[PDB]
Protein backbone atom coordinates (compact mmCIF):
# COMPACT_ATOMS: atom_id res chain seq x y z
CA UNK A 1 0.00 0.00 0.00
CA UNK A 2 3.29 2.10 -0.03
CA UNK A 3 2.34 5.37 -2.28
CA UNK A 4 5.00 7.91 -3.32
CA UNK A 5 4.23 11.32 -4.35
CA UNK A 6 6.34 13.38 -6.68
CA UNK A 7 6.71 17.09 -5.86
CA UNK A 8 8.86 20.01 -7.92
CA UNK A 9 8.94 22.45 -10.96
CA UNK A 10 8.29 21.55 -14.50
CA UNK A 11 10.66 23.65 -16.21
CA UNK A 12 13.98 25.25 -14.56
CA UNK A 13 16.56 27.36 -16.59
CA UNK A 14 19.73 26.40 -17.76
CA UNK A 15 22.27 26.35 -15.38
CA UNK A 16 20.04 26.45 -11.92
CA UNK A 17 19.21 23.96 -9.65
CA UNK A 18 16.59 21.03 -10.40
CA UNK A 19 14.99 19.79 -6.83
CA UNK A 20 12.66 17.19 -6.92
CA UNK A 21 10.84 15.68 -3.51
CA UNK A 22 9.56 12.27 -3.19
CA UNK A 23 7.13 11.93 -0.15
CA UNK A 24 6.56 8.34 1.02
CA UNK A 25 3.44 7.45 2.56
CA UNK A 26 1.69 4.28 4.04
CA UNK A 27 5.44 3.09 4.98
CA UNK A 28 8.88 4.69 6.83
CA UNK A 29 11.85 5.80 4.67
CA UNK A 30 13.73 3.21 6.97
CA UNK A 31 14.57 -0.44 6.26
CA UNK A 32 14.63 0.23 2.30
CA UNK A 33 16.82 1.85 -0.06
CA UNK A 34 15.18 4.77 -2.22
CA UNK A 35 16.59 5.61 -5.90
CA UNK A 36 15.83 7.93 -8.51
CA UNK A 37 15.91 7.03 -11.69
CA UNK A 38 15.33 9.17 -14.90
CA UNK A 39 14.25 8.50 -18.42
CA UNK A 40 14.26 11.12 -21.07
CA UNK A 41 11.26 11.10 -23.90
CA UNK A 42 12.23 8.52 -26.02
CA UNK A 43 15.16 6.63 -24.50
CA UNK A 44 15.25 4.54 -21.95
CA UNK A 45 15.61 4.27 -17.92
CA UNK A 46 19.12 6.12 -16.22
CA UNK A 47 20.29 5.03 -12.85
CA UNK A 48 20.66 8.50 -10.81
CA UNK A 49 21.57 7.50 -7.32
CA UNK A 50 20.24 6.10 -4.13
CA UNK A 51 20.41 6.82 -0.41
CA UNK A 52 20.18 4.45 2.48
CA UNK A 53 16.69 4.82 4.21
CA UNK A 54 18.87 4.05 7.89
CA UNK A 55 22.28 5.41 7.25
CA UNK A 56 23.77 8.02 5.80
CA UNK A 57 25.21 6.08 2.69
CA UNK A 58 24.05 7.32 -0.89
CA UNK A 59 25.71 6.36 -4.10
CA UNK A 60 25.77 8.29 -7.45
CA UNK A 61 25.93 7.52 -10.98
CA UNK A 62 29.43 8.20 -11.32
CA UNK A 63 28.59 10.10 -14.77
CA UNK A 64 26.60 12.53 -12.80
CA UNK A 65 28.52 12.41 -9.50
CA UNK A 66 29.30 16.05 -9.74
CA UNK A 67 26.23 17.46 -10.18
CA UNK A 68 23.59 15.44 -8.37
CA UNK A 69 22.72 15.30 -4.30
CA UNK A 70 20.28 13.01 -2.48
CA UNK A 71 19.05 13.75 0.90
CA UNK A 72 16.11 12.28 2.98
CA UNK A 73 14.24 14.04 5.83
CA UNK A 74 12.75 11.27 8.26
CA UNK A 75 10.87 13.71 9.87
CA UNK A 76 8.47 14.52 6.98
CA UNK A 77 8.80 10.71 5.78
CA UNK A 78 10.76 12.03 2.26
CA UNK A 79 13.54 12.34 0.18
CA UNK A 80 15.24 15.13 -2.62
CA UNK A 81 17.32 14.87 -5.20
CA UNK A 82 18.85 18.29 -6.49
CA UNK A 83 20.97 18.62 -9.95
CA UNK A 84 23.19 21.69 -10.40
CA UNK A 85 24.21 22.94 -13.52
CA UNK A 86 20.99 21.57 -15.52
CA UNK A 87 21.23 21.76 -19.10
CA UNK A 88 18.90 20.04 -22.05
CA UNK A 89 20.01 17.41 -21.52
CA UNK A 90 18.58 16.59 -17.99
CA UNK A 91 15.10 17.43 -19.42
CA UNK A 92 13.30 14.03 -18.09
CA UNK A 93 10.33 12.20 -16.65
CA UNK A 94 11.84 11.78 -13.27
CA UNK A 95 10.50 8.76 -11.26
CA UNK A 96 11.41 7.91 -7.64
CA UNK A 97 11.73 4.27 -6.73
CA UNK A 98 12.23 1.82 -3.78
CA UNK A 99 14.55 -1.00 -3.44
CA UNK A 100 15.13 -3.50 -0.65
CA UNK A 101 18.11 -2.85 2.23
CA UNK A 102 19.82 -5.87 1.41
CA UNK A 103 22.83 -5.51 -1.40
CA UNK A 104 20.39 -6.20 -4.52
CA UNK A 105 19.30 -3.84 -6.94
CA UNK A 106 16.08 -4.31 -7.94
CA UNK A 107 13.20 -1.63 -8.16
CA UNK A 108 9.73 -3.09 -7.00
CA UNK A 109 7.90 0.03 -6.29
CA UNK A 110 7.72 3.46 -8.86
CA UNK A 111 6.33 6.90 -8.31
CA UNK A 112 4.71 8.84 -10.79
CA UNK A 113 7.13 10.32 -12.41
CA UNK A 114 7.03 13.98 -12.88
CA UNK A 115 8.16 15.86 -16.18
CA UNK A 116 11.54 18.26 -16.08
CA UNK A 117 11.38 20.47 -19.21
CA UNK A 118 15.16 22.33 -18.89
CA UNK A 119 14.51 25.23 -21.82
CA UNK A 120 14.73 29.03 -21.34
CA UNK A 121 11.40 30.21 -22.33
CA UNK A 122 8.99 31.37 -19.67
CA UNK A 123 6.00 29.27 -18.61
CA UNK A 124 2.35 29.65 -20.10
CA UNK A 125 -0.77 28.57 -18.77
CA UNK A 126 -3.32 27.01 -20.70
CA UNK A 127 -6.41 29.10 -22.60
CA UNK A 128 -9.55 26.26 -22.07
CA UNK A 129 -12.51 26.47 -24.98
CA UNK A 130 -14.90 24.06 -24.60
CA UNK A 131 -15.86 21.99 -28.13
CA UNK A 132 -19.84 21.99 -28.06
CA UNK A 133 -21.22 18.34 -28.59
CA UNK A 134 -20.97 17.22 -32.25
CA UNK A 135 -22.86 13.84 -33.19
CA UNK A 136 -22.14 13.78 -37.20
CA UNK A 137 -18.58 12.03 -36.18
CA UNK A 138 -20.11 9.53 -33.18
CA UNK A 139 -22.12 6.60 -33.79
CA UNK A 140 -25.07 4.92 -32.02
CA UNK A 141 -27.02 7.69 -30.67
CA UNK A 142 -24.09 9.11 -28.65
CA UNK A 143 -22.24 13.06 -28.77
CA UNK A 144 -18.72 13.95 -28.36
CA UNK A 145 -17.66 17.07 -26.25
CA UNK A 146 -14.75 18.47 -26.53
CA UNK A 147 -11.86 20.80 -24.23
CA UNK A 148 -9.35 22.31 -26.29
CA UNK A 149 -6.00 23.37 -24.16
CA UNK A 150 -4.24 25.95 -26.47
CA UNK A 151 -1.04 27.24 -25.66
CA UNK A 152 1.09 26.27 -22.82
CA UNK A 153 5.01 25.81 -23.15
CA UNK A 154 5.99 23.30 -20.42
CA UNK A 155 4.46 20.00 -22.05
CA UNK A 156 2.69 18.14 -19.05
CA UNK A 157 -1.66 18.81 -18.78
CA UNK A 158 -3.58 16.78 -16.90
CA UNK A 159 -7.66 16.58 -17.98
CA UNK A 160 -10.37 15.08 -16.15
CA UNK A 161 -14.11 15.36 -16.79
CA UNK A 162 -16.72 15.79 -13.80
CA UNK A 163 -14.16 15.85 -11.61
CA UNK A 164 -12.66 12.54 -12.04
CA UNK A 165 -16.48 10.92 -11.87
CA UNK A 166 -16.82 10.56 -15.63
CA UNK A 167 -14.18 8.56 -16.55
CA UNK A 168 -15.99 6.34 -19.52
CA UNK A 169 -15.55 7.27 -23.30
CA UNK A 170 -12.63 9.95 -22.48
CA UNK A 171 -9.32 10.46 -24.81
CA UNK A 172 -7.06 12.72 -24.63
CA UNK A 173 -4.95 13.24 -27.71
CA UNK A 174 -0.92 14.00 -27.50
CA UNK A 175 -0.55 17.15 -27.60
CA UNK A 176 0.71 19.09 -30.55
CA UNK A 177 3.69 21.83 -30.77
CA UNK A 178 3.21 25.11 -32.61
CA UNK A 179 5.61 26.99 -34.49
CA UNK A 180 5.78 29.28 -31.21
CA UNK A 181 6.89 26.55 -29.25
CA UNK A 182 3.60 26.23 -27.25
CA UNK A 183 1.66 23.12 -27.47
CA UNK A 184 -2.12 22.06 -27.72
CA UNK A 185 -4.23 19.49 -26.91
CA UNK A 186 -7.36 18.15 -26.83
CA UNK A 187 -9.85 16.38 -24.80
CA UNK A 188 -13.09 14.50 -26.15
CA UNK A 189 -15.49 12.18 -24.42
CA UNK A 190 -18.50 10.17 -26.01
CA UNK A 191 -21.55 10.71 -23.93
CA UNK A 192 -25.04 9.62 -24.76
CA UNK A 193 -26.89 11.78 -26.96
CA UNK A 194 -30.33 11.68 -25.00
CA UNK A 195 -29.01 12.99 -21.81
CA UNK A 196 -27.10 16.36 -23.25
CA UNK A 197 -29.80 18.95 -21.80
CA UNK A 198 -30.21 16.97 -18.35
CA UNK A 199 -26.41 16.15 -17.60
CA UNK A 200 -24.30 19.06 -16.69
CA UNK A 201 -20.32 18.07 -18.13
CA UNK A 202 -16.78 20.45 -17.16
CA UNK A 203 -13.54 19.59 -17.90
CA UNK A 204 -10.63 20.23 -15.16
CA UNK A 205 -7.46 21.32 -16.87
CA UNK A 206 -4.49 21.34 -14.39
CA UNK A 207 -1.36 22.45 -15.79
CA UNK A 208 1.03 22.60 -12.75
CA UNK A 209 4.39 23.64 -13.96
CA UNK A 210 2.19 26.96 -14.37
CA UNK A 211 0.35 26.30 -10.96
CA UNK A 212 -2.62 26.73 -13.19
CA UNK A 213 -6.58 24.85 -12.76
CA UNK A 214 -9.18 25.67 -14.57
CA UNK A 215 -13.06 24.16 -14.95
CA UNK A 216 -14.76 24.83 -18.00
CA UNK A 217 -18.02 23.45 -18.10
CA UNK A 218 -19.50 22.29 -22.05
CA UNK A 219 -22.31 24.03 -22.45
CA UNK A 220 -24.91 23.15 -25.53
CA UNK A 221 -23.67 25.98 -27.90
CA UNK A 222 -26.85 24.64 -31.08
CA UNK A 223 -29.39 22.49 -30.21
CA UNK B 1 32.39 -4.25 -21.12
CA UNK B 2 30.42 -2.81 -18.75
CA UNK B 3 26.93 -2.11 -21.26
CA UNK B 4 24.06 -3.86 -21.54
CA UNK B 5 22.80 -4.24 -24.99
CA UNK B 6 19.27 -4.82 -26.36
CA UNK B 7 17.88 -5.55 -29.68
CA UNK B 8 16.25 -2.35 -30.69
CA UNK B 9 12.82 -4.27 -31.83
CA UNK B 10 11.44 -7.55 -31.84
CA UNK B 11 8.35 -9.26 -33.74
CA UNK B 12 6.89 -12.52 -33.84
CA UNK B 13 3.24 -13.79 -34.83
CA UNK B 14 0.58 -14.26 -31.89
CA UNK B 15 0.62 -17.24 -29.80
CA UNK B 16 4.10 -18.10 -30.74
CA UNK B 17 7.03 -17.97 -28.95
CA UNK B 18 9.77 -14.58 -29.10
CA UNK B 19 12.73 -13.81 -27.22
CA UNK B 20 14.34 -10.63 -26.45
CA UNK B 21 18.21 -10.93 -25.73
CA UNK B 22 20.69 -8.75 -23.03
CA UNK B 23 24.24 -8.92 -23.96
CA UNK B 24 26.35 -7.94 -20.79
CA UNK B 25 29.84 -8.40 -20.39
CA UNK B 26 32.36 -9.66 -17.15
CA UNK B 27 31.84 -6.67 -15.23
CA UNK B 28 28.37 -6.83 -15.29
CA UNK B 29 26.29 -10.09 -15.36
CA UNK B 30 29.97 -12.49 -16.81
CA UNK B 31 30.30 -11.13 -13.08
CA UNK B 32 26.96 -12.90 -12.17
CA UNK B 33 25.40 -9.87 -11.43
CA UNK B 34 21.51 -10.58 -11.82
CA UNK B 35 19.70 -9.50 -14.92
CA UNK B 36 16.38 -7.66 -14.36
CA UNK B 37 13.88 -7.32 -17.24
CA UNK B 38 11.34 -4.42 -17.13
CA UNK B 39 8.34 -4.08 -18.80
CA UNK B 40 7.06 -0.58 -19.46
CA UNK B 41 3.63 0.77 -21.56
CA UNK B 42 3.29 4.34 -22.94
CA UNK B 43 2.58 6.42 -20.48
CA UNK B 44 2.80 4.46 -17.52
CA UNK B 45 6.20 3.50 -14.97
CA UNK B 46 8.45 0.76 -15.90
CA UNK B 47 7.03 -2.82 -14.12
CA UNK B 48 9.26 -5.11 -12.78
CA UNK B 49 8.58 -8.70 -14.39
CA UNK B 50 11.96 -10.46 -13.89
CA UNK B 51 14.68 -10.74 -10.99
CA UNK B 52 17.33 -13.14 -10.27
CA UNK B 53 17.53 -14.17 -13.69
CA UNK B 54 14.26 -16.35 -13.52
CA UNK B 55 12.54 -15.06 -10.99
CA UNK B 56 9.04 -13.44 -11.32
CA UNK B 57 7.29 -11.68 -8.93
CA UNK B 58 3.62 -12.20 -7.58
CA UNK B 59 1.24 -10.66 -9.80
CA UNK B 60 3.41 -11.66 -13.26
CA UNK B 61 1.85 -14.28 -15.90
CA UNK B 62 4.26 -16.78 -16.37
CA UNK B 63 4.16 -16.57 -20.31
CA UNK B 64 7.12 -14.45 -19.04
CA UNK B 65 10.56 -16.81 -18.26
CA UNK B 66 14.41 -15.33 -17.60
CA UNK B 67 17.47 -17.45 -18.83
CA UNK B 68 20.95 -16.57 -18.09
CA UNK B 69 23.47 -18.28 -19.82
CA UNK B 70 27.45 -16.72 -19.74
CA UNK B 71 27.48 -12.81 -20.66
CA UNK B 72 23.70 -12.98 -22.41
CA UNK B 73 20.62 -12.80 -20.62
CA UNK B 74 17.11 -13.84 -22.25
CA UNK B 75 13.64 -12.84 -22.00
CA UNK B 76 11.03 -15.42 -23.09
CA UNK B 77 7.71 -14.63 -24.06
CA UNK B 78 5.21 -17.75 -25.08
CA UNK B 79 1.56 -17.54 -26.62
CA UNK B 80 2.06 -14.00 -28.08
CA UNK B 81 -1.00 -11.56 -27.01
CA UNK B 82 -1.64 -8.15 -28.73
CA UNK B 83 -1.35 -7.05 -24.86
CA UNK B 84 2.98 -8.01 -24.97
CA UNK B 85 3.13 -5.35 -27.17
CA UNK B 86 5.34 -2.46 -24.97
CA UNK B 87 9.13 -1.48 -23.93
CA UNK B 88 11.12 -4.13 -22.11
CA UNK B 89 14.59 -3.20 -20.50
CA UNK B 90 17.10 -5.41 -19.06
CA UNK B 91 19.14 -4.04 -15.52
CA UNK B 92 22.02 -4.99 -13.91
CA UNK B 93 24.53 -4.08 -11.28
CA UNK B 94 28.00 -3.13 -12.95
CA UNK B 95 31.11 -3.10 -10.08
CA UNK B 96 33.27 -1.38 -12.44
CA UNK B 97 31.32 1.59 -12.57
CA UNK B 98 29.60 0.46 -9.24
CA UNK B 99 26.20 1.32 -10.38
CA UNK B 100 22.81 0.30 -12.10
CA UNK B 101 22.11 0.08 -15.10
CA UNK B 102 19.89 -0.21 -18.18
CA UNK B 103 19.64 -1.76 -21.51
CA UNK B 104 18.36 0.86 -23.95
CA UNK B 105 15.44 -0.72 -24.92
CA UNK B 106 13.46 -3.64 -26.96
CA UNK B 107 9.78 -2.68 -28.38
CA UNK B 108 7.93 -5.78 -28.99
CA UNK B 109 5.67 -6.12 -31.68
CA UNK B 110 3.02 -8.42 -32.98
CA UNK B 111 2.30 -9.09 -36.40
CA UNK B 112 -0.93 -9.69 -36.32
CA UNK B 113 -3.28 -6.75 -35.87
CA UNK B 114 -5.90 -6.18 -39.14
CA UNK B 115 -5.78 -3.14 -40.71
CA UNK B 116 -7.62 0.02 -39.00
CA UNK B 117 -9.89 2.87 -40.75
CA UNK B 118 -9.79 6.30 -38.92
CA UNK B 119 -12.65 8.03 -37.08
CA UNK B 120 -12.51 11.75 -37.53
CA UNK B 121 -13.89 14.49 -35.60
CA UNK B 122 -13.91 18.18 -36.98
CA UNK B 123 -14.73 20.84 -34.14
CA UNK B 124 -14.95 24.29 -35.50
CA UNK B 125 -14.44 27.30 -33.41
CA UNK B 126 -16.81 28.66 -30.61
CA UNK B 127 -17.33 32.63 -30.03
CA UNK B 128 -15.14 32.46 -27.12
CA UNK B 129 -11.88 31.55 -29.28
CA UNK B 130 -13.03 33.97 -31.98
CA UNK B 131 -13.39 37.03 -30.11
CA UNK B 132 -10.22 36.03 -27.74
CA UNK B 133 -8.57 35.68 -31.77
CA UNK B 134 -7.62 31.84 -30.37
CA UNK B 135 -10.01 30.13 -33.05
CA UNK B 136 -8.81 26.85 -33.94
CA UNK B 137 -10.31 24.28 -36.08
CA UNK B 138 -9.71 21.02 -34.47
CA UNK B 139 -9.66 17.65 -36.35
CA UNK B 140 -9.16 14.70 -33.92
CA UNK B 141 -8.31 11.19 -35.53
CA UNK B 142 -8.00 7.92 -33.71
CA UNK B 143 -8.36 4.50 -33.69
CA UNK B 144 -6.26 3.34 -37.07
CA UNK B 145 -4.04 0.84 -37.19
CA UNK B 146 -1.13 1.69 -40.08
CA UNK B 147 0.31 4.75 -38.12
CA UNK B 148 1.11 6.54 -41.78
CA UNK B 149 -1.38 8.93 -41.95
CA UNK B 150 -1.73 12.22 -44.44
CA UNK B 151 -3.84 15.29 -43.49
CA UNK B 152 -5.05 18.26 -45.66
CA UNK B 153 -6.66 21.22 -45.47
CA UNK B 154 -8.85 23.35 -47.63
CA UNK B 155 -10.79 26.37 -47.96
CA UNK B 156 -13.63 26.08 -49.91
CA UNK B 157 -11.84 24.14 -52.56
CA UNK B 158 -7.98 25.38 -52.09
CA UNK B 159 -5.54 23.88 -50.10
CA UNK B 160 -4.67 25.94 -46.72
CA UNK B 161 -1.03 26.34 -46.26
CA UNK B 162 -0.38 28.04 -42.98
CA UNK B 163 -1.98 27.81 -39.47
CA UNK B 164 -1.56 23.66 -39.94
CA UNK B 165 0.02 21.97 -36.83
CA UNK B 166 -0.01 18.02 -37.36
CA UNK B 167 0.77 15.66 -34.66
CA UNK B 168 2.60 12.30 -34.98
CA UNK B 169 0.71 9.19 -34.89
CA UNK B 170 0.79 8.10 -31.33
CA UNK B 171 -0.03 4.38 -29.84
CA UNK B 172 -3.01 4.25 -27.73
CA UNK B 173 -3.96 1.80 -24.66
CA UNK B 174 -5.54 -0.83 -27.66
CA UNK B 175 -2.54 -0.39 -29.78
CA UNK B 176 -4.08 1.47 -32.63
CA UNK B 177 -2.92 5.31 -33.06
CA UNK B 178 -4.47 8.50 -32.88
CA UNK B 179 -3.86 12.28 -34.45
CA UNK B 180 -4.78 15.32 -33.91
CA UNK B 181 -4.31 18.45 -36.69
CA UNK B 182 -5.26 22.17 -35.72
CA UNK B 183 -5.57 25.07 -38.06
CA UNK B 184 -5.20 28.62 -36.80
CA UNK B 185 -6.94 31.31 -38.03
CA UNK B 186 -8.10 35.12 -37.45
CA UNK B 187 -12.23 35.87 -37.00
CA UNK B 188 -12.05 37.85 -40.28
CA UNK B 189 -10.46 34.59 -42.11
CA UNK B 190 -13.39 32.25 -40.93
CA UNK B 191 -16.11 34.78 -41.24
CA UNK B 192 -14.95 35.25 -44.77
CA UNK B 193 -14.98 31.79 -46.41
CA UNK B 194 -17.73 29.15 -46.99
CA UNK B 195 -16.69 26.59 -45.18
CA UNK B 196 -13.42 24.41 -44.15
CA UNK B 197 -12.41 20.82 -44.70
CA UNK B 198 -10.10 18.30 -42.98
CA UNK B 199 -9.67 15.38 -44.98
CA UNK B 200 -7.55 12.68 -43.98
CA UNK B 201 -5.62 9.99 -45.85
CA UNK B 202 -5.14 6.70 -44.83
CA UNK B 203 -4.09 3.55 -47.82
CA UNK B 204 -5.58 5.55 -49.98
CA UNK B 205 -8.68 5.86 -48.34
CA UNK B 206 -10.33 9.53 -47.90
CA UNK B 207 -12.17 10.92 -45.34
CA UNK B 208 -13.43 14.23 -45.74
CA UNK B 209 -15.06 16.78 -42.99
CA UNK B 210 -16.43 20.13 -43.33
CA UNK B 211 -17.93 23.26 -41.46
CA UNK B 212 -19.29 26.48 -42.03
CA UNK B 213 -19.39 29.46 -39.63
CA UNK B 214 -23.07 29.65 -40.09
CA UNK B 215 -24.23 31.63 -37.02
Amino acid sequence: QLQLQESGPGLVKPSETLSLTCAVSGGSISGYYWSWIRQPPGKGPEWIGFIDGNTVGTNYNPSLKSRVTLSKDTSKNQFSLKVSSVTAADTAVYYCARKPLRRYFWFDVWGPGVLVTVSSASTKGPSVFPLAPSSRSTSESTAALGCLVKDYFPEPVTVSWNSGALTSGVHTFPAVLQSSGLYSLSSVVTVPSSSLGTQTYICNVNHKPSNTKVDKRVEIKTC
Amino acid sequence: QSVLTQPPSVSGDPGQRVTISCTGSSSNIGAGYYVYWYQQFPGTAPKLLIYQDNKRPSGVSDRFSGSKSGTSASLTITGLQPGDEADYYCSAWDSSLSAVMFGRGTRLTVLGQPKAAPSVTLFPPSSEELQANKATLVCLISDFYPGAVEVAWKADGSAVNAGVETTKPSKQSNNKYAASSYLSLTSDQWKSHKSYSCQVTHEGSTVEKTVAPAE
